């Protein structure tokens, strides 16, 4: 049948690259996504994010380096309706109002959980067990969080992530002045999934160097001591557990290979999936703790903290961002 | 003593404690009030 | 945009002075 | 006579790869800094 | 074969060839020194020290030529505005040339000792290996070291037989080369005080020489020698980088 | 088994303050202004 | 002054009993080291 | 000119995933 | 609203990454290798080289 | 001999490890976490900053800190015997004595750690890559808590020692020093980042492709520490990414140095770029910019937004962050858009 | 292996122990609550109380200007109260 | 900063210098074995 | 290896190889002249940082 | 002469130095009391 050549191709695993079903989906949107982002980082014009008529601002050929360059976000007139290019009078008029962004966000969301689902898939046909996959969805719900689910909760995709260095940290600083997401646990929680990954994947990677077993001279590299599919293992486990037990004290320890690999997955991923989730959580508004002029004397004067320290900081990010989008005292948008 | 008693009051004296710490956040210096 | 006379040159130096380096290292490897 | 400490050098193409790309990516880092 | 970041331990039982690639790491310094001095005589304007100063021009060694001594341009001019004064041979341009060949000799001299690696000085007489015995290799440098820190500190930061060194008042207003008396009392750990720089050299210079003696004549105790691996080269790169960290952080700050 | 040990000392260095200290921290939460 | 005594009293309360409790299983631990 | 010059780094970035990806050293 | 917003948002998260645990995984109960790799039949050993 | 006696009781092998360098480590770790505990529990911050910062004066366990120093002690070491105090230890208290006693004792203690994993590296027979990688914290320690407060007037622009103070410090730092602009910051976070993806990445995958060892379906006890075999399948591990995402490891030594390299080398890059924000000498502009926004008010990128930010960071933060400048800034001064 | 201690899982089973413990946990936590309830606590560390920030018409902060003659500065502080 | 770097990295090759290629392929497990000996390393110390 | 005239002259300079001093040697010597440049370091250290204020020793520019 | 601040870099100088020796010297006597075999 030509339809079963055609689904033995898809699903193949002699293929460089699997394709597979979820595949079918990725190739098309992520090169759809790639090439429009591409596209506009370089030669984009100016678009109007805030919906004020003052555009911004983003490509190269408008006057941008690498690290001030962004796509930017569809225009806050636009808010949550869908604008596709049909929608707009002409291409003019979408790339003034922000077009590429949704196109660009919509097409890569749909990508990456293609993505996650591929993972799934060839391990599946690989004969593996199966959650590599819930690992790549802490980075994936992060981008949710960012490119659509804050958008949802604020009401525009004008608050979205813009897709550039420079954009990126005018959301973080914008983030802070709103919600104070320092002050949220579980922004803190993923500082502590960064910083620990960071941490364990430091110490992983020395204690295992540190046991690896001799087998090369001095002349050439300890990598060479390993060969591609060797079933000895290359390093001392009990000797790395020796050093590490001692280091601290041993029931601090891993003597389990699974038992330690496991940690490494499990301590960042959760990290991770909190973070994400106080970006969606915060979306909807239920801010990070709010100690400002918290303590107070007897006589009831205020007794600043480092919380009303933070506070005078995100006052005056706050009376600076958009700073002319506001007609009305209070930042309910 | 069977630990599991031992586990069970110890955490029962921290879910206590940490009790009486947020308590405290809503009442007296620190209160807002 | 006003930039840096010495800008193009010097992205272009420090590019190019270490990739031949490692060139030059990867073919006489290759050659053995 | 010849010298005995000689020896000869390698770089696989892994390195090479990976070290292209650690000069290419900092380039496209810095040059923005270097343009000012 | 050797890694990339590995290429530089064939020197490493190579003494005759480590002193080749330490000769030519000298010249190119000194060349270096030679070319930015130059560099900056080629663009420095010494028409105005009120409004101009050379630290307003981004003259990096030109500065430190200045602080030991040299003052003048063959051209005629000098850096504190005083004309019709004459540098002799070491100018700016002087102290250039000077180091340009240095920088020569020293890149013929590292293509010698690179070609004649196999000299039997550095053998080792009973057993036949090269061998280097860093402990004495110490005392006689360390000694070297004094004698030049003395050196430095007794004739030409005093004056006695040399230029001196910079020296101004509180608010940097009228500076100039001087000569320099010692300051022996306390307030010569005081960092503002020039006195204190010329006793510091004449003292540690002494104490160099003493040390450096002693570091020639007794050998290290054993307990000493295998805890810090003293017949390995290696350990002394390491106490020695050790020693510029140390020196790089002092400078920085003062 | 012994009594006294270098972990008997570790351990009472970390935990006589610590109860010390959540005592001190117990009774500060009624602190009224 | 006073406010001392009152703090440190259940302290060295606690090292006494403590100390009376432990005293006859601790001689003996010092009392085997001594070899 | 300075577009030129960072577009031209991504390109041999994107020319390096390419000889990375189908032209690596095959492990045996 | 936010709190009923912001819960409803986690505990669809997770369950939708409980979806993805026991989704997987039943495929793999059901295939005989949830396990674990049979080291005398390993799938990947027999299939030819990417290269 | 009694060195060699000292040298037996030091090394013995106990539940916690003492060693030579225990001498150092434990008194000096102990008394920097016994300090910072101390003063979050009892110490104020009323003289020196205007805070509070205390439990006992009301204060949580995210806005509890050991504040620094006022302004006015400039660089002094701040020793209890030493001059400001001159041995009363409830002025040294109040002058900011146990920030330095922290950083301080902290710093030797980090020292004593880094001694440690030498020394137990080299009595249990492993090579010393563990101690290597401590380097990264050691160099964010040294560049953030004395040289960067060494670049600049005093102790006081260091961090406090607290949760809430630390977010202020991120805060001063985006504001003053625009230190998400500096390539040595950025080079930071793609190695803490790239680091927790690679933590992350190889757990998973050593899991998720286990050898099945044992017939139960909680995997775990399928292991034994002094097994030889791997446990996991490298060849399965390798066609996977290499079909995922391009290209995949082969090599198991290169892969964990790689997770040595990564975030050691990312650390490192931080403290250059905050060894020069000691100094002031930020990446905080783009001339080019500059150049153009001043010539053009229609031209408007992020870098001017943030730049925006920065200035009503500063603006509406320092009076009180920087108390002893006296600063009194009138209402009109102050940067703020329309309505708010 | 086990390095020789006692293990903890025994001790914290064993009545000998919290014969001892049961005393001195509280005895701890009871010192601790009148190290603050004495005042002691404001004292030792010079932290303020609540009625000693301001004087009853100040809002400016005691900050130490002076390095050297700071001891003395902080003394003519709470002096004023 | 960076030098105190290579005081390290150089100080650690010159003490660990004899397993820099690699630990010892037939070191024996009971030298990690806690308790074993009564000194951390020594083979003259067990119980 | 090759013989030549300043390698002879230089040749007992480079002759004592591994040569040490029994046991512990000057060790203790040693020790006591670290510890004096340690306090010595020390005080250099606080009159900079004006830690150690001495009569004549004003720290300043004047 | 010997200024306020000099008398206490001596007072720090001897707590140090009595720190330091009742740590080595109490760490000798244990080391003698409980040696090994
Ligand atoms: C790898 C790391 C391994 C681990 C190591 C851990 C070690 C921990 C212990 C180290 C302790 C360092 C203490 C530093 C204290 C200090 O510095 O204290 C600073 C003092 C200088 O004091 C400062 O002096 C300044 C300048 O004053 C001068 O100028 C003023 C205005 O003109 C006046 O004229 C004044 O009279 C005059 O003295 C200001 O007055 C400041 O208030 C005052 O703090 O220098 C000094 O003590 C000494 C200066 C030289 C010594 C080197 C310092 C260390 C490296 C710093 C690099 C920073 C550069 C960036
Ligand atoms: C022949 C000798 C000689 C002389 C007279 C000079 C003279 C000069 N050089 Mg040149 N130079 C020389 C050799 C010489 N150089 C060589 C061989 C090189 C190559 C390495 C250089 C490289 C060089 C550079 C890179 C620079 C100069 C510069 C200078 C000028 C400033 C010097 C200065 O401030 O030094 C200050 C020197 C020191 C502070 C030395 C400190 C040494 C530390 C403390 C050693 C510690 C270890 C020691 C053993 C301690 C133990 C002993 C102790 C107990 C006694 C001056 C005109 C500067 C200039 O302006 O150039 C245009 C400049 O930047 N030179
Ligand atoms: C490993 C132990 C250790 C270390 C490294 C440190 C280190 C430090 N402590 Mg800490 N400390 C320790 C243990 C330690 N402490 C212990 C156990 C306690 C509790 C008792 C304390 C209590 C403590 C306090 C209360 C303070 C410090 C402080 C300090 C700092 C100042 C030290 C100083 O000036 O010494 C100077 C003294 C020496 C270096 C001794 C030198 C000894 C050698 C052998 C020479 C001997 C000379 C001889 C006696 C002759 C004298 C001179 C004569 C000829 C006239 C420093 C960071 C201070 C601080 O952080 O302030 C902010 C501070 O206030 N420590
Ligand atoms: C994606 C977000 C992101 C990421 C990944 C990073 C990542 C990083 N930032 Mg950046 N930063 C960000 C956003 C981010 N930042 C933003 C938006 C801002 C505002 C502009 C800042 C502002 C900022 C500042 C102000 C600083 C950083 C620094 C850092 C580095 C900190 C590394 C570290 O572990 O320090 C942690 C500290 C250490 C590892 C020191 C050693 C600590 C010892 C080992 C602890 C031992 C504790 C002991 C056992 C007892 C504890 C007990 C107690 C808990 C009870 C790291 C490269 C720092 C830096 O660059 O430093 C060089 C720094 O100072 N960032
Ligand atoms: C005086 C200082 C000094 C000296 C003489 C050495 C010498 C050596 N080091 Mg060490 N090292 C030092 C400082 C020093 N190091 C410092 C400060 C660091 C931290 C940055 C290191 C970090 C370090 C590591 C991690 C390693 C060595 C290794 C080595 C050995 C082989 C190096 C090689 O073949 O490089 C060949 C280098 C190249 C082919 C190209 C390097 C180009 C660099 C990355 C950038 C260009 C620099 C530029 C040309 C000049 C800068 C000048 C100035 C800033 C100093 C060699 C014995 C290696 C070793 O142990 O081997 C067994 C090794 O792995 N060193
Ligand atoms: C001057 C004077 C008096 C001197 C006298 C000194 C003296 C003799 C004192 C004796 C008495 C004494 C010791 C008192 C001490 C007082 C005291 C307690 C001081 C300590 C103070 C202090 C701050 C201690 C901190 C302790 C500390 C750092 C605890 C750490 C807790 C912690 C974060 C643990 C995490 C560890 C962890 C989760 C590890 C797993 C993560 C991971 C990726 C591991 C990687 C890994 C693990 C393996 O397992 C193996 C196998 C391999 C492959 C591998 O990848
Ligand atoms: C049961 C609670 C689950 C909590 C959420 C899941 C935690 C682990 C998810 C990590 C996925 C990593 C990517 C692949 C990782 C991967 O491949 O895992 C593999 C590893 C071993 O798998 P096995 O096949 O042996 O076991 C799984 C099933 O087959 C059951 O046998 O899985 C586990 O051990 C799961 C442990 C469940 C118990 C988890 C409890 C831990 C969380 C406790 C609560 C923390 C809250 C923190 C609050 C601040
Ligand atoms: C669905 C298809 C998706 C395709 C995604 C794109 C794939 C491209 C991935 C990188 C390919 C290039 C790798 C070169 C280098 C290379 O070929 O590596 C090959 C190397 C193979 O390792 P081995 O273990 O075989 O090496 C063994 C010995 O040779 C070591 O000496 O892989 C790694 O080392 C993993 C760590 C590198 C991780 C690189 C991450 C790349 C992220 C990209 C960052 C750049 C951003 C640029 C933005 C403009
Ligand atoms: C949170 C931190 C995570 C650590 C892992 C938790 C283990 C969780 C775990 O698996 O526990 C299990 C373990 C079992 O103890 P047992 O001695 O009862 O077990 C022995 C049995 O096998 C029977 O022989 O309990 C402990 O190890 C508690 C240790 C606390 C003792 C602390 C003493 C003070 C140490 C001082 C600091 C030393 C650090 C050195 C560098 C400064
Ligand atoms: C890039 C860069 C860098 C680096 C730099 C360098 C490293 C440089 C080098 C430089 C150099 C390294 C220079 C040198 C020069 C030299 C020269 C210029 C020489 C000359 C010589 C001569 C001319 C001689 C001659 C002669 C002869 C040979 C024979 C005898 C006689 C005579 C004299 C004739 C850094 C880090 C800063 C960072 C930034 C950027
Ligand atoms: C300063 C000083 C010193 C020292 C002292 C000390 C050393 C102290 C210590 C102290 C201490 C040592 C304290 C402790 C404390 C502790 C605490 C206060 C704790 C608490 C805890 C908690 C609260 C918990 C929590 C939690 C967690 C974390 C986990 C789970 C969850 C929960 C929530 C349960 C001296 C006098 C020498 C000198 C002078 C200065
Ligand atoms: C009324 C205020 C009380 C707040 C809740 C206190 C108990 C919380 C226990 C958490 C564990
Ligand atoms: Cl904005
Ligand atoms: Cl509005
Ligand atoms: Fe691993």
């Amino acid at each position: 049948n030509l339809w079963e050549r055609f689904c033995n191709w898809v699903t193949s695993t002699d293929n460089r690259l699997y394709v597979g079903w979820f595949g079918v989906i990725m190739i098309p949107t992520l090169l759809a996504a790639t090439i429009c982002f591409v596209i506009a980082f370089i030669a984009a014009p100016p678009v109007d994010i805030d919906g004020i008529r003052e555009p911004v601002s983003g490509s190269l050929l408008y006057g941008n380096n690498i690290i001030t360059g962004a796509v930017v976000p569809s225009s806050n007139a636009i808010g949550l309706h869908f604008y596709p290019i049909w929608e707009a009078a002409s291409l003019d008029e979408w790339l003034y109002n922000g077009g590429p962004y949704q196109l660009i966000i919509f097409h890569f969301l749909l990508g990456a959980s293609c993505y996650m689902g591929r993972q799934w898939e060839l391990s599946y046909r690989l004969g593996m067990r199966p959650w590599i996959c819930v690992a790549y969805s802490a980075p994936l719900a992060s981008a949710f969080a960012v490119f659509l689910i804050y958008p949802i909760g604020q009401g525009s995709f004008s608050d979205g992530m813009p897709l550039g260095i420079s954009g990126t940290f005018n959301f973080m600083i914008v983030f802070q002045a709103e919600h104070n997401i320092l002050m949220h646990p579980f922004h803190q929680l993923g500082v502590a999934g960064v910083f620990g990954g960071a941490l364990f994947c430091a110490m992983h990677g020395s204690l295992v160097t540190s046991s690896l077993i001799r087998e090369t001279t001095e002349t050439e590299s300890a990598n060479y001591g390993y060969k591609f599919g060797q079933e000895e293992e290359t390093y001392n486990i009990v000797a790395a557990h020796g050093y590490f037990g001692r280091l601290i004290f041993q029931y601090a320890s891993f003597n389990n290979s699974r038992s330690l690999h496991f940690f490494l997955a499990a301590w960042p991923v959760v990290g991770v999936w909190f973070t994400a989730l106080g970006i969606s959580t915060m979306a909807f508004n239920l801010n990070g703790f709010n100690f400002n002029h918290s303590v107070i004397d007897a006589k009831g004067n205020v007794i600043n903290t480092w919380a009303d320290i933070i506070n005078r900081a995100n006052l005056g990010m706050e009376v600076m961002h958009e700073r002319n989008a506001h007609n009305f005292p209070l930042d309910l948008a | 003593i069977p630990l599991w008693i031992v586990a069970t009051v110890a955490g029962m004296g921290v879910i206590v404690i940490v009790g009486l710490f947020f308590y405290g956040a809503y009442a007296g210096l620190g209160s807002s009030l | 945009m006003e930039v840096n006379q010495l800008g193009l040159i010097a992205t272009a130096l420090f590019v190019l002075v270490p990739s031949v380096f490692l060139i030059i290292l990867y073919v006489q490897t290759e050659s053995q | 006579e010849p010298n005995p400490n000689r020896q000869p050098v390698e770089l696989n193409r892994t390195s090479l790869y990976l070290g292209l790309l650690l000069i290419l990516v900092l380039a496209l880092l810095f040059s923005s800094y270097f343009f000012n | 074969g050797l890694p990339w970041y590995r290429v530089h331990t064939v020197l490493i039982n190579d003494p005759g060839r480590l002193i080749a690639a330490h000769l030519m790491h000298t010249a190119l310094v000194a060349g270096w020194a030679g070319s930015m001095a130059l560099y900056e005589l080629a663009t420095f304007d010494p028409s105005d020290p009120v409004l101009n100063p050379m630290w307003r021009q981004g003259m990096f060694v030109l500065p430190f030529m200045a602080r030991l001594g040299v003052t003048g341009s063959w051209s005629g001019w000098s850096i504190t505005g005083e004309t019709g004064i004459d540098p002799g041979f070491w100018s700016f341009e002087g102290v250039a040339l000077a180091h340009i060949v240095l920088s020569g000799l020293l890149f013929l001299a590292a293509c010698w000792h690179w070609v004649y690696w196999d000299l039997e000085l550095f053998r080792d007489p009973r057993t036949g290996e090269p061998a280097l015995d860093l402990p004495k290799m110490f005392g006689i440098h360390l000694f070297l070291a004094g004698l030049l820190c003395f050196g430095f500190g007794a004739f030409h930061l005093t004056g006695l037989f040399g230029p001196g060194m910079w020296v101004s008042d509180p608010y940097g207003l009228t500076g100039s080369v001087q000569p320099v008396a010692p300051e022996w009392g306390p307030d010569g750990f005081n960092p503002y005080n020039p006195g204190g720089v010329v006793a510091h050299h004449i003292a540690a210079g002494i104490v160099g020489i003493i040390a450096g003696l002693f570091h020639i004549l007794v050998r290290p105790p054993q307990r000493l020698y295998k805890a810090l691996r003293m017949g390995n080269i290696e350990t002394v790169l390491s106490s020695s980088i050790a020693a510029v960290f140390f020196a790089a952080f002092v400078v920085a700050g003062t | 088994y012994p009594i006294f040990t270098v972990r008997w000392v570790a351990v009472h260095t970390l935990a006589v303050p610590t109860i010390f200290f959540l005592g001190a921290i117990a009774a500060m939460q009624f602190i009224q202004r | 002054d006073w406010r001392v005594l009152v703090v440190l009293l259940p302290v060295l309360l606690a090292a006494g009993w403590a100390v009376r409790n432990i005293l006859p299983y601790a001689v003996k631990q010092v009392q085997k080291l001594l070899q | 000119m300075e577009t030129i010059t960072y577009v031209f780094i991504f390109a041999c970035i994107i020319a390096l995933f390419f000889f990375a990806i189908f032209f690596r050293e095959p492990p045996r | 609203r936010s709190w009923l917003a912001t819960s409803h948002f986690v505990l669809a998260f997770f369950f939708l990454v409980g979806h993805l645990w026991h989704a997987g995984r039943a495929r793999a109960a059901a295939a005989g290798f949830e396990k674990g790799i049979d080291r005398e039949s390993e799938p990947v050993l027999s299939m030819p080289s990417l290269d | 001999g009694w060195f060699d006696i000292l040298d037996d009781w030091l090394k013995r092998d106990r539940f916690v490890f003492v060693g030579w360098s225990g001498i150092l480590l434990f008194p000096c770790a102990y008394l920097a976490l016994g300090g910072w505990l101390t003063g979050t529990t009892f110490v104020t911050s009323w003289y020196t900053h205007g805070l509070a910062s205390s439990y006992l004066e009301g204060c949580n366990f995210l806005t509890v800190a050991v504040s620094t120093p006022a302004n006015s002690m400039g660089h002094s070491l701040l020793l209890l015997w030493g001059p400001e105090a001159q041995g009363d230890f409830t002025r040294w208290c109040q002058l900011g004595g146990l920030w330095t006693f922290i950083a301080l004792h902290g710093a030797f203690g980090l020292i004593g750690f880094m001694l440690r994993q030498f020394e137990i590296a080299r009595l249990v027979g492993v090579r010393p890559y563990n101690a290597i990688a401590f380097s990264a914290p050691i160099a964010v320690f040294v560049s953030v808590f004395l040289i960067y407060p060494l670049g600049q007037s005093s102790w006081f622009f260091a961090p406090s020692f607290g949760v809430a103070a630390i977010f202020r410090f991120l805060l001063f730092f985006q504001g003053f020093h625009n230190w998400t602009l500096n390539p040595f910051h950025m080079m930071g976070v793609a190695g803490v980042l790239g680091g927790a993806l690679l933590c992350a990445i190889h757990g998973a995958t050593v899991e998720n492709t286990l050898f099945q060892d044992g017939e139960g379906a909680s995997t775990f006890r399928a292991f034994n520490p002094t097994q030889a075999e791997e446990t996991y399948s490298m060849v399965t591990a390798n066609r996977f990414w290499s079909q995922i995402f391009g290209i995949a490891f082969s090599n198991k030594r290169w892969l964990h140095f790689f997770m040595l390299f990564v975030p050691v080398t990312g650390l490192w890059m931080s403290a250059i770029g905050v060894v020069g924000l000691a100094l002031n000498l930020r990446s905080y502009d783009f001339i080019s910019q500059e150049i153009r926004a001043a010539e053009d008010p229609e031209f408007e990128t992020f870098y001017t937004k943030n730049l925006l930010l920065n200035e009503g960071i500063r603006a509406w933060m320092a009076p009180q962050d920087q108390p002893h400048e006296n600063f009194v800034f009138p209402e009109e001064v102050l940067p703020r858009g329309n309505a708010l | 292996g086990t390095t020789g201690e006692r293990p903890f899982s025994d001790i914290i089973t064993s009545v000998r122990y919290w014969v001892i413990h049961s005393i001195t946990i509280p005895a701890l936590f009871i010192a601790g609550w009148l190290f603050v309830s004495t005042g002691l606590a404001y004292d030792v560390f010079g932290t303020p109380r609540p009625d000693s920030y301001y004087a009853q018409e100040q809002r400016s902060i005691p900050l130490v200007t002076d390095r050297f003659e700071a001891k003395q500065q902080v003394e003519t502080f709470l002096e004023q109260l | 900063l960076l030098f105190f770097f290579g005081h390290i990295w150089h100080g650690a090759r010159t003490l660990f210098r004899d397993v820099f290629s690699g630990i010892d392929p037939e070191l024996s497990p009971e030298q990690v074995e806690w308790g074993f000996y009564q000194k951390v390393g020594d083979v003259t110390t067990r119980r | 290896a090759r013989r030549t005239w300043l390698g002879d002259i230089l040749r007992p300079l480079n002759s004592e190889y591994g040569k040490v001093a029994p046991g512990w040697g000057t060790t203790p010597l040693m020790a006591v002249f670290m510890g004096l440049f340690l306090v010595f370091l020390l005080i250099i250290l606080e009159i900079y940082n004006s830690t150690l204020i001495l009569d004549g020793v004003n720290v300043s520019w004047k | 002469t010997i200024t306020p601040s000099l008398k206490g870099f001596f007072i720090g100088l001897l707590s140090g130095a009595v720190v330091l020796g009742l740590t080595f010297a109490v760490l000798i006597a244990i080391s003698q009391i409980d040696k090994v075999q």
